[PDB]
């Protein structure tokens, strides 16, 4: 659970030549295309 | 667009809403104006 509600940590990194910034845009992208009621957050060193 | 009533409106927000907004900065305390629904067992004593 996440901030009370259900969740799955997902991990992972960018590619090489990539920046961590333009990678999560990505990840934030296809997570707008997932089902009904499943929305994101960043935690830990993508929170800061 | 009327669908959900007093009483689903105050669920929604009890359950969805209240307790996020209660964690956030800077929020002390949060009184909710209604009620978080429960198993009502409306009892009667003819039948019983």
């Amino acid at each position: 659970r996440y901030n009370g509600l259900p969740s799955m940590e997902i991990l992972g990194q960018a590619a090489p030549g990539k920046s961590t910034g333009e990678a999560m845009e990505l990840m934030e992208q296809l997570a707008s295309k997932l089902p009904t009621g499943v929305g994101y957050d960043w935690t830990g060193m993508s929170y800061q | 667009d009327g669908t959900m009533t007093q009483e689903d409106i105050s669920d929604y927000v009890a359950a969805n809403m209240k307790d996020a907004i209660s964690r956030t900065s800077g929020v002390g305390d949060v009184q909710l104006f209604g009620s978080q629904y429960a198993m009502r067992i409306w009892m009667n004593p003819n039948e019983l």
